[PDB]
Order: C-alpha cells, then structure tokens, then sequence
C-alpha cells in the first residue's frame, strides 16, 4: 500500500505543510507515489538534515501514530506560543505554521532558559522533529529571543548536538530572507531526549511513533 | 481599566535635569514596552526611546541618545525619564505610551503603542523679566483700501506672559484683533495687535494702543499716527 | 525611515477621507495610526467606518462619513529594523469643513520708524479670516528665498471662528535698507498670496 502524497514532498508532509495536511491519514503503507517537486514543501526555506537517510527509513512502516510530544498550552509556560505563525506559510487566506512544530517567542519581554524532555515510554521507536531559526538581521533576532548569541542543545543517549544560530542575509525565498534548518531523529524505546536552549528553537509540537516492520 | 498617570509640568532653567514620571496601573507592570515620545508645541511628535520594566533593557534613538536617561521600580510601578541637560528646543510636551498591540506574526515583531499618557509640559527659557518693547505698524498706501484702512502697533521683546492691549482706552472695540505672541529665538516674547478703521479717520482721529506687561510693571502708551 | 503625510486634507461632512503615508519598503509591516485633538493625546486607530489598506510602497488610512469628532491630527508610524528606530510621520491636518472655506487676507506692516530709530528692524505679516487653519509662510528678499531670523505661530481661531497666523521676520536697520523690497508670501490650497514693502 502507498501512501499518495501527490504535490506533497516529503519533507513537507513529515513537517505539516497547512495546505498538505488535507490529504494524508494511514497507518501501514509500504511506497511513496510522491512527486519531487514540492508545490507544498518547506514553505519556510531552509535545509533538512539528513533528508535522504529520512526517506528511507520512513518507507515501509507498519505503524504510525501521531501524538502531542510536547502540548502547546501546557509545555511552554513562560514563552509566547501564539506568533509564530508567517505569510510563507499562509492558509486560507491567514498566516500559519506547521501543524508538528512550534514557534516559541518571547513572553513579557523575557526568553527564560528553558529545559524539556521527553522519556521514551511509548515501547515504539519515535520520531522527533526540530528546527533552529536563522535571522535575517540581528534587530529582529533581538526583538523576538532577546540574546544576541543563541543556542539550541538536543542531547540524548544516541543524538547530541548543540547549535549556534547566526543572523544572515540570504537571497529571498518565498519572500523570506530568514532560513530555519530542519532536524531529526530517531529515539530508541526507553531513551529520553532534552531539548535546551535560549531562543531560535522550533520547537516539536508533534512526534510519531512507529514501527518499521 | 489600563491608565497611563504622569507627573505635572515641570518649568526649569537650561542645564537643569528633569525628570519625568509616568506610573502604571491596572495591568502587570512587567508586561509590557513603555515608550517616550516628544511633541514640539504646534510640531509633530518624535519617538524618543523605550524600556521594558522586566528586563530593564533600554533602546534611545539617535537625537536623543546620550541626554536622556530611563529607569524604573517596579516596586512602586513607575518608569522615569531624566532630562539631563537642559536647553531651549527640549520645550516640548512629553507622552509616555505602553506598547500593548502586541504583534500577530513574527515576521513584524513589533508591539504597538495602545494607551498613552496625558503628557508632561516641560517649559524651558530661562529669561528675566523683561519690558515690551512697542513699536507703532504704521499705516502705508497699500494698507488702504478705500473706506477702511489697516493700522496697529507692535508689542516685540517681553517675557513674562500675558500681555493685554487696548485702543483709546477701551472705546475702540470695533475691528480690533490682538494676536498671540510668538516665542523668537531670542527667548522673548512679541505679538501684535491690529485695529480695522475706515481709511477717512486717517490724519483726523487720533489712534493710541494701551500695553499692559503687568509681571514687570510697564505700562507703555503709544500714537499711531500715518 | 521618513514617513510622508499631507500637510492638510479638507473633506465635507458625510463623505469619504483618505490619508496617505509613503517610505520604503512598508510591505509586510503594519502600519500604526494615532489620532490627536487638540490639546489632547493621541490615541491609537482600531478597527467599520476606520479601515486601512497597504500595498507595496504606500499605507492609506481611510475613514467613511466622516463626522466632526472625527477631525483631528494624523500620524502614521512603523518600526524601522535596519535604523531600529520606531519612524512618526509628519502629520496630516484632516479637516471636515462644516463650515464655508476661505482664502486668508494678508497684511504686511513695514518697520517702523521708532524701530528703526532703536536699531531694529522687524517685519509683521498677518494672516487672518482663513479656513482651513493650514497655510504655508514664505519669505523673501529681492525675489530670494529668507530662511534666518523667521518665526511663524500656528494658527488658532479667531472671533469668528476662521483661523488666524502671525510671522516675524527680524532685521537689523541695515540689512532692510540694503535691499529693494521684502515679500511675505503665503500658500493656502494651491492659491498664493504675495505681500510686499519697500524702504521707499
Ligand atoms: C541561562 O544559562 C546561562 C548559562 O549557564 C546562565 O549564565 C550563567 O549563570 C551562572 C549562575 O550560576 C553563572 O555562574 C555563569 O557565570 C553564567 N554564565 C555562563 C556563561 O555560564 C544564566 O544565568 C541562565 N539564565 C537563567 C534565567 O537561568
Ligand atoms: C515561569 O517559570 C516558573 C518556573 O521557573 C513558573 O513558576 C512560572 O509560573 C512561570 N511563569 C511566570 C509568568 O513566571
């Protein structure tokens, strides 16, 4: 059984594309019947680490279920979960964001610090998306994290890497001269992940757990 | 519900540091931005700085970094800006605004200014008490108009206000106009006064304007003749 | 940075008004709108009858049967990031006529002779019975353009509720002999009026 993306990639159907979630719901499938080019992709431009390794191992699972990794209104107390929505990625006619992931800003003029996790409890290899936003210009990085030299820290027993975003001036895609870089990884059963950071994080809204046989 | 309270207007010599007072209520102080802007009397207003009570990180623009200073306590739920150094183009009214529009998107991250003050009068100019100085507009060929004419006199260098004029000791009522004084560069004061006359009492009545400056006790009057 | 707005825009009552604010690159900003009475602090534009519309290198603001309360002064403002400085404009005078429009009568008083005789020269030019309260004073000397020693107040109501404007223009006994004539010139909707005096 395919899975019938259609003008989705998969990049964009992995991530939440507004204008893709209309069409996709299974549980077992074995192939693709995708097209390459996404006229619903990344609406935000950026680069997807790992993207072909993805594809791969996202092909032939016999499971796939989609739960709440980190609830919006309870995860993120002292952040701003509401503005992170952007004209790139507009949907009837609003402005919005990927279904699976979240935005976080600033809260009263303050980007606390902030420590999350997730422990492994669901027995299934999970799936875990995250993004690292990279400005445009220092000012809007200012105004929306506050700290001027940013970090993003994914640890886990099998993944660790800390980022260190940077404000760039890049040539304008889908009207946007800002570019968030797309992570992943795959946590094993009874395996925690810890997200740490200062601003910049795209936080997981969603995650998925599955079994590839 | 959310109100903006500011101190009074305060009046100070040039070189003195005022400092005005702006105090929230009826929301969490450390919410959000409050910003000061200034407004020339009669010109447009010009955004000066802003500063967030919760993190107490401030931002100045160009003209006026340097000079001002912003603080605050939110014990007492106030935000503060020091005038430090004094000089005569600062005469201005002063708003302080808190920035509640708070943005939709990231793309503009930019609160916008919902409620603002009643403002701050910040009066500088120095300057003694100073005596007019009355010089008579005298009447010209082409201020006639055939049946009326055009005549006044010209009050110029007083401080303090006010000023009254009056035109044959208050029986010329009739076409008389005294306008509001300017402040020159000079840090005095002038205004002029106008009398509308038929051009046939010209060389027959005889036309005296009354200045009354009453802070330096100068009463001045003068004929104005063709 | 640098906004622009109209000096003045007059409009009959129940009819429609638009205000234009220009720069670079609004695009994707908003645009805030502050209304201010006299004597009074602005306050922000929210919104049937209020509705803004941005494309590309201009913002508009437009108000719908128009009224009286609704006359006031209106400003314009986006943040800047590359100067991260909030940006106000110049201000617009929108004025709903409710009452029958007029050109100012100019009147330009030459020094006189007791002024001159204490070694100074000063030039008094009256603007009266106009409406709306919005000119624009000029001066010259010889047909030159005059920008030293000027000092215009803003117009205010007078006894019969039209505007009144005052400008000085201060010499020295020299400097107003030293030429054949002084012009105050004053502009009010597209019309100008020329005042001149001469030293004889
Ligand atoms: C956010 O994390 C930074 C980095 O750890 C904190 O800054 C350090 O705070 C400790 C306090 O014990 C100091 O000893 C260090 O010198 C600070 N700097 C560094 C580079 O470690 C910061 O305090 C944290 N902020 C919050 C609100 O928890
Ligand atoms: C911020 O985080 C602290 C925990 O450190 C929590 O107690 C508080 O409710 C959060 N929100 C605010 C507004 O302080």
């Amino acid at each position: 059984a395919p899975l019938q993306l259609g003008n989705c990639s998969i990049a964009g159907w992995i991530l939440g594309n507004p204008e893709c979630e209309s069409l996709f719901s299974k549980e077992s499938w074995s192939y693709i019947a995708e097209t390459p080019n996404s006229e619903n992709g990344t609406c935000y431009p950026g680069y997807f680490a790992d993207y072909e390794e993805l594809r791969e191992q996202l092909s032939s699972v016999s499971s796939f279920e989609r739960f709440e990794i980190f609830p919006k209104e309870s995860s993120w107390p002292n952040h701003t979960v509401t503005k992170g929505v952007t004209a790139s990625c507009s949907h009837n006619g609003k402005s919005s964001f990927y279904r699976n992931l979240l935005w976080l800003t600033e809260k009263n003029g303050l980007y606390p610090n902030l420590s999350k996790s997730y422990v492994n409890n669901k027995e299934k290899e999970v799936l875990v998306l995250w993004g690292v936003h990279h400005p445009s210009n220092i000012e809007d990085q200012r105004a929306i994290y506050h700290t001027e030299n940013a970090y993003v820290s994914v640890v886990s027993s099998h993944y660790s890497r800390r980022f260190t975003p940077e404000i760039a001036k890049r040539p304008k895609v889908r009207d946007q001269e800002g570019r968030i870089n797309y992570y992943w990884t795959l946590l094993e059963p009874g395996d925690t992940i810890i997200f740490e950071a200062n601003g910049n994080l795209i936080a997981p809204w969603y995650a998925f757990a599955l079994s590839r046989g | 519900q959310v109100q903006l309270v500011q101190s009074g207007a305060e009046v100070r010599k040039p070189g003195a540091s005022v400092k005005v007072s702006c105090k929230a209520s009826g929301y969490t102080f450390t919410d959000n931005y409050i910003h000061w802007v200034r407004q020339a009397p009669g010109q447009g207003l010009e955004w000066m700085g802003w500063i967030h009570p919760n993190s107490g990180a401030t931002k100045y623009a160009q003209k006026f970094e340097g000079w001002v200073t912003m603080t605050r306590d939110t014990s007492i739920s106030t935000v503060y800006m020091e005038l430090s150094r004094s000089r005569s183009d600062d005469t201005a009214v002063y708003y302080c605004a808190r920035a509640g529009l708070e943005p939709r998107s990231v793309d503009y991250y930019f609160y916008g200014l919902d409620v603002w003050g009643q403002g701050t009068a910040v009066t500088v100019s120095g300057a003694s008490t100073k005596g007019p100085s009355v010089f008579p507009l005298a009447p010209s060929s082409k201020s006639t108009s055939g049946g009326t004419a055009a005549l006044g006199c010209l009050v110029k260098d007083y401080f303090p206000e006010p000023v009254t004029v009056s035109w044959n000791s208050g029986a010329l009522t009739s076409g008389v106009h005294t306008f509001p004084a300017v402040l020159q560069s000079s840090g005095l004061y002038s205004l002029s006064s106008v009398v509308t006359v038929p051009s046939s009492s010209l060389g027959t009545q005889t036309y005296i304007c009354n200045v009354n400056h009453k802070p330096s006790n100068t009463k001045v009057d003068k004929r104005v003749e063709p | 940075s640098v906004l622009t707005q109209p000096p003045s825009v007059s409009v009959a009552p129940g009819q429609t008004a638009t205000i234009t604010c220009g720069g670079n690159n609004i695009g994707r900003k908003r645009v805030d709108w502050f209304q201010q009475k006299p004597g009074q602090a602005p306050v922000l534009v929210v919104y049937e009858r209020f509705s803004d519309s941005n494309s590309g290198t201009t913002a508009t603001l437009t108000i719908s049967r128009v009224e009286a309360g609704d006359e006031a002064d209106y400003y314009c403002q986006v943040w800047d990031s590359d100067s991260d400085h909030v940006v106000f404009g110049g201000g617009t005078k929108l004025t709903v006529l409710g009452q029958p429009k007029a050109a100012p009568s100019v009147t330009l008083f030459p020094p006189s002779s007791e002024e001159l005789q204490a070694n100074k020269a000063t030039l008094v030019c009256l603007i009266s019975d106009f409406y709306p309260g919005a000119v624009t004073v000029a001066w010259k000397a010889d047909s030159s353009p005059v920008k030293a020693g000027v000092e215009t107040t803003t117009p205010s109501k007078q006894s019969n509720n039209k505007y009144a404007a005052s400008s000085y223009l201060s010499l020295t006994p020299e400097q107003w002999k030293s030429h054949r004539s002084y012009s105050c010139q004053v502009t009010h909707e597209g019309s100008t009026v020329e005042k001149t005096v001469a030293p004889t």
